[PDB]
RNA sequence: AUUGAAAAAAAUAAUAUAUAUUAUAUAUAUUAAUUAUAAAUUGAAAUAUGUUUAAUUGAAUAUAUUUUAGUAAUAGAUAAAAAUAUGUACAGUAAAAUUGUAAGGAAAACAAUAAUAACUUUCUC
RNA sequence: GAAAGAAUUAAAUUAAUAUAAUGGUAUAACUGUGCGAUAAUUGUAACACAAACGAGUGAAACAAGUACGUAAGUAUGGCA
């Protein structure tokens, strides 16, 4: 909510696809209009945010999948693999 | 003027008064910067930090049982050396200095449960010897700065005049931030973790730095520089990039412990120590 | 769920508001703020997201806590340590907080702020000492009411004066302000706001008033005089409005005298200090104490020598400044007072 | 007039900058004010446990070094002068690195050297 | 001789009104040479990103392991083309041969 | 020598005026000053035409 | 007031209205803004009737109006780099030397260098 | 036992002071900062210091109006 304006200007440069389809992803805000009514407040947007709310903004190259934190060891209750708990610490008994 | 004569008079009373309350100005200045009232508001802990998780849940105990040395005390510091009264010119003379140095130096306590070392601070340090003659690299550098940390970079602006290096007074000649907590965290880790592994020939830090009484310096070229992510992802925006010196500030009450500290949080060192 | 519970616990611990209650305890983001009256700025108004749930299990938390201090506190003794707990456990309540931050402090409503309860006491002497306290010390330092009169102070109640009866209008009087004499010609009320533990049945007050600045020719200096004196004042907690409902004759030793100063006689200052007697022991109903009335010198006051005298212990004070104007003569002629001096223009 | 270098450090700064960047103020109702003091406090007095509970727990250790080093020291000073001998050049293996917030492919290696 | 862009009349950020920075960050994962993800922030809109040479593949920060393969960027310059120009030869027998010179 | 000496007057209708130094291109001087005649603080003005040097105006609404 | 929705509230302050006092006070009402200021055929948004389109909807084209982009440093009552040498109010402490640190060396820039007995608030055994 | 305050003590006037040298200055007179740009205003000036004269220096107080300050108050150019 108190985060400052993405300025894509500097990672995006003019005319380039990479402008061109961040700008697809994005939704833009809505305008102020003279002869309309706007119950939440007149639009008061610089550099395509609305000042008022948070701005979302969406964005050997397969995907990153990220493995899961529950083992075999896990779920077969092994008492003596250096698996059962990734997250704790273990003690030899 | 009538008069340049300071003199405080003394009061009746021992309540103490801050003026701060009293003056109606400033309203907004008189919350607390973490008082969400407060237009400084910044929300601090935002996630879990996995530096500082490592440290208190492992490394705190492990350092404890290192540095345990039995039976130890306090070895105290050359401090200010005190006249005998053999004479009575020595009765209002001022303290001599420490045997060795004209600084006092600080006591060092056996390491308990309460003062195990710790990291404290970061401070980078980007002085672009070749912005004496263009000020623009000065902004370039700042602006590497807050791609690599996130934080926000502080100017750095010329004191002496050294003809010899054509250093003039008065100009913008580089940037400094300074890190703490989660930030420092992420860029110690971002470095140990990205950059230092994909230096040409890194054999770590020499075991015979940093000032003696805790805290350890490093340097980075720009080849370096051009490994954190920031800048690979967007090489075309960087035509040149700068190096800069890197001073970790810690808890140690010398500088092996702290050499320590930092091996644990996967710092190499190569070089022979004290 | 002890927060929840009010078989013993004063009503006070909790918003008398159904529709903010119910706001600050929802279960779902579907009401409105209470505070925002326009629907339009209630429209326009977006509470923080993920608000509600996060503060359900602060609550969890620090209710938990909150009975773990009850408990402690029903099972101790010594007075101070019952108080303190008590303190302690109600001062995060939520409601209390609501209470004290958004309801009057110096004219309270029981039904929200009850200062029989110790943590709106605790709350109380926080907000004081945080402004009003350092006001009260810097004016009496600066206009060096302290050294004058009392050798220092050691503030331990809020003591607030106002003149209604003179003009009809409502102030309480800043500390050190400059009042008219019409403001000032017909009689002070106190109000003295106690924040400590006290036996409400036993203590008693007094309060003076005296201007230590009145011109004496004898030896070309100043002295005291005693404007005001009220023994044997009793307050309470929630009902501590001193005026003529609340005392008797018996319980002045020096009716009123208004301010009066001369021309070019200089700005003189006028202090209130509050005492309160000693408290003895192994004896039933409040200690009263008969004044020294042939004694009391009331144009040659010594102030020092009287509380000594009394074993008196300041406890508060305020203060406010006269000087002359044209209001004087009939004050004066109205309280059948001599016509006044005139003195220079120069001090020489 | 100004030089394409010129705009490329201008543009640097605008990042730099805060102008036309910064939303508006956050202003909350009374009752969400009081909801957010109530959150503070809670997770302050959290923490102030947390932090507790590991300084007891370290007071703890340090005890039962200095118990055993006593025990020790009474029992055969060989053992207790190996033992107190000094670590000052020491470091922690590099493979006991700092935990990530999803496990690698191979979790454990059970082959050395 | 030295350049620099002129200064303009610095705004006046009032006592109070002076508001914290905080730039635009991403909740960005990071892969390491194993299939570890660290998640971290930055500035730049790229929520993926994966490292072909890290900490993970070094051989100072991995002393322990036998085996570790390294690699450098591909695509990119005349890498590994000494080795796909010839293909007579290939991997043991190389190392036989270069037993001794038999020179003195 | 360097600093030339200016006669300032009185906004009010009053002929009263105070003289000062000042430097030879420094900018046009105005100050306001007890005037007797009228018994309270006014403003004083240049009396003569000086040629005052020429300071840029300040890049106040971005230009360009 | 309208506008997603069934008695009214009880603080400091600010704003609007009004009237008490030879008292810069009181009553009701509400809780705005807080990094901005002209000039942009050319970059990017939001607004209608055909449209292809499935009640919609939608995504894409055309125009009228409007909005954003002039991208500029201090974000701290800043504190021994350079700039305002006279008033007042608030606040702070320099300098050398030593130890280190990419280029860096005698000399550039950053970091570290005296002691906590007593007193508070909080957490905890 | 531990955090965060308030600070206290030793040392420092060697740095800095618009400018020589001397005296003074951390309670700062040095430095940062918000207002401001106002007192770098007006009519009487006692009394002292210094002093052949002529001149010079500090300045209480009365009156008029300004700026800053919550207030106490400070400001009739510059630490001298
Ligand atoms: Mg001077
Ligand atoms: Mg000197
Ligand atoms: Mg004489
Ligand atoms: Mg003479
Ligand atoms: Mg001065």
């Amino acid at each position: 909510r108190l985060m400052w304006t993405f300025p894509a200007y500097f990672y995006f440069k003019k005319g380039t696809v990479a402008e061109h389809k961040f700008l697809s992803l994005q939704k833009g805000p809505i305008s102020k209009k003279n002869g309309i009514w706007f119950p939440r407040g007149i639009p008061d947007i610089k550099h395509g945010r609305e000042r008022s709310t948070k701005q979302e903004v969406k964005l050997v190259n397969r995907p990153v999948i990220p493995n899961d934190r529950i083992t075999e060891a896990d779920r077969s209750n092994d008492m003596k693999s250096l698996e059962r708990q990734l997250s704790r610490t273990l003690y030899l008994l | 003027p009538k008069s340049a004569c300071s003199l405080v008079k003394p009061v009746h009373h021992l309540v103490k008064i801050d003026k701060s309350k009293l003056s109606p100005r400033f309203p907004e200045l008189k919350y607390d910067k973490s008082d969400i009232r407060s237009p400084g508001f910044k929300p601090k802990d935002t996630h879990a930090d996995r530096l500082n998780d490592h440290y208190l849940n492992t490394l705190q105990s492990d350092l404890l049982l290192i540095n345990y040395s039995h039976n130890a005390a306090v070895v105290k510091g050359l401090k200010q050396r005190a006249w005998s009264g053999d004479s009575p010119y020595h009765l209002n003379r001022p303290p001599k200095n420490p045997r060795g140095s004209k600084a006092q130096l600080p006591d060092i306590h056996p390491i308990k449960w309460s003062n195990i070392p710790g990291l404290e601070s970061v401070v980078i340090n980007c002085f672009v010897r070749e912005a004496r003659e263009n000020q623009l690299l000065a902004i370039t550098a700042a602006l590497q700065l807050q791609q690599i940390t996130g934080c926000k970079p502080h100017p750095i602006f010329s004191k002496n005049d050294v003809p010899t290096w054509k250093l003039r007074k008065g100009h913008q000649m580089g940037a400094k931030v300074e890190l703490k907590g989660k930030e420092m965290s992420q860029f110690l880790s971002t470095l140990t973790e990205i950059v230092l592994p994909r230096i040409r020939e890194y054999k770590g830090i020499s075991n015979q730095s940093g000032n003696r009484f805790g805290g350890i310096s490093f340097g980075l070229t720009a080849e370096d520089i051009k490994f954190f992510p920031e800048i690979d992802a967007n090489q075309d925006s960087w035509p040149k990039t700068f190096g800069m010196h890197i001073n970790i500030n810690t808890s140690a009450q010398l500088d092996y412990q702290a050499r320590t500290l930092l091996s644990g949080f996967q710092f190499p060192f190569f070089g022979e120590e004290k | 769920h002890i927060w929840s519970d009010f078989t013993t616990r004063p009503s006070s611990l909790s918003i008398q508001s159904s529709k903010v209650k119910n706001y600050l305890f929802q279960k779902k983001a579907s009401l409105d703020p209470p505070s925002i009256s326009r629907r339009s700025n209630r429209i326009k108004y977006s509470p923080p997201e993920h608000i509600d749930e996060i503060f359900r299990m602060s609550y969890d938390f620090l209710e938990q806590r909150s009975s773990k201090f009850y408990e402690l506190a029903n099972k101790t003794k010594n007075p101070l340590k019952k108080d303190a707990l008590l303190i302690k456990a109600e001062i995060n309540n939520p409601e209390v907080q609501y209470n004290f931050q958004f309801n009057n402090k110096l004219n309270n409503v029981k039904d929200i702020i009850d200062y029989d309860v110790p943590v709106y006491r605790h709350l109380g002497k926080q907000h004081w000492e945080s402004y009003g306290q350092m006001l009260l010390m810097q004016r009496l330092e600066t206009l060096a009411a302290i050294p004058d009169t009392l050798p220092t102070l050691v503030p331990r109640a809020e003591v607030n004066i106002k003149f209604p009866f003179s003009t009809g209008v409502n102030k309480w009087i800043e500390p050190g302000e400059f009042l008219s004499s019409n403001v000032t010609s017909m009689r002070p009320i106190f109000k003295i706001q106690e924040y400590e533990l006290v036996n409400v049945e036993k203590q008693l007050y007094t309060v003076l008033i005296v201007n230590p600045d009145v011109p004496d020719l004898s030896n070309d200096s100043f002295k005291t005089a005693l404007c005001y004196g009220l023994v044997n004042i009793n307050l309470t907690y929630n009902d501590n409005l001193i005026d003529p409902r609340k005392f008797h004759s018996s319980n002045i030793i020096a009716d009123y005298l208004p301010p009066v100063p001369e021309k070019n006689a200089g700005k003189q200052r006028f202090v209130v200090w509050v005492f309160r007697q000693p408290l003895i022991e192994d004896k039933q109903g409040p200690n009263m104490l008969e004044i020294d009335r042939k004694e009391l010198s009331r144009d040659d006051f010594d102030i020092r020598q009287f509380t000594k005298k009394y074993n008196l212990t300041a406890i508060g004070a305020h203060i406010w400044r006269s000087e002359w104007d044209a209001k004087v003569a009939a004050v004066r002629e109205k309280y059948g007072l001599p016509p006044g001096r005139v003195f220079s223009r120069v001090r020489r | 007039s100004l030089s394409p270098l010129a705009q490329r450090v201008v543009t640097q700064l605008s990042v730099m900058s805060a102008s036309r960047k910064q939303p508006k103020l956050l202003k909350l109702a009374r009752e969400d004010l009081i909801k957010h003091q109530t959150i503070e406090k809670c997770w302050s007095i959290y923490q102030q446990q947390q932090r507790e509970r590991r300084n007891l727990q370290l007071e703890l250790q340090y005890k039962s070094i200095e118990r055993s080093m006593n025990l020790l020291q009474e029992l055969s000073p060989r053992l207790f002068e190996a033992a107190n001998a000094s670590e000052k050049g020491k470091r922690f293996p590099m493979e006991m690195k700092v935990p990530t917030d999803f496990p690698p492919n191979t979790l454990w290696h059970y082959n050395f050297r | 001789t030295r350049i620099t862009l002129p200064r303009r009349p610095a705004k006046k950020i009032q006592l109070g009104k002076s508001r914290p920075a905080i730039y635009h960050q991403f909740n960005v994962k990071m892969e390491l040479s194993d299939g570890s993800v660290v998640i971290r922030r930055s500035q730049y809109p790229k929520g993926e990103i994966r490292l072909i040479q890290d900490q993970r593949n070094n051989p100072l920060w991995n002393p322990s392991r036998d085996d570790l393969v390294v690699v450098d960027a591909n695509s990119g310059g005349s890498l590994d083309r000494f080795n796909k120009r010839y293909s007579s030869l290939f991997s043991t027998v190389e190392l036989s041969e270069e037993n001794k010179k038999k020179t003195q | 020598s360097k600093n030339s000496v200016i006669k300032l007057l009185s906004t009010a209708a009053s002929g009263y005026s105070r003289y000062i130094s000042i430097k030879k291109g420094a900018p046009l001087v105005t100050q306001v000053r007890y005037d007797p005649v009228v018994k309270r603080h006014v403003l004083f003005k240049e009396a003569k035409k000086r040629k005052v040097a020429e300071r840029k105006p300040l890049d106040f609404l971005r230009t360009a």
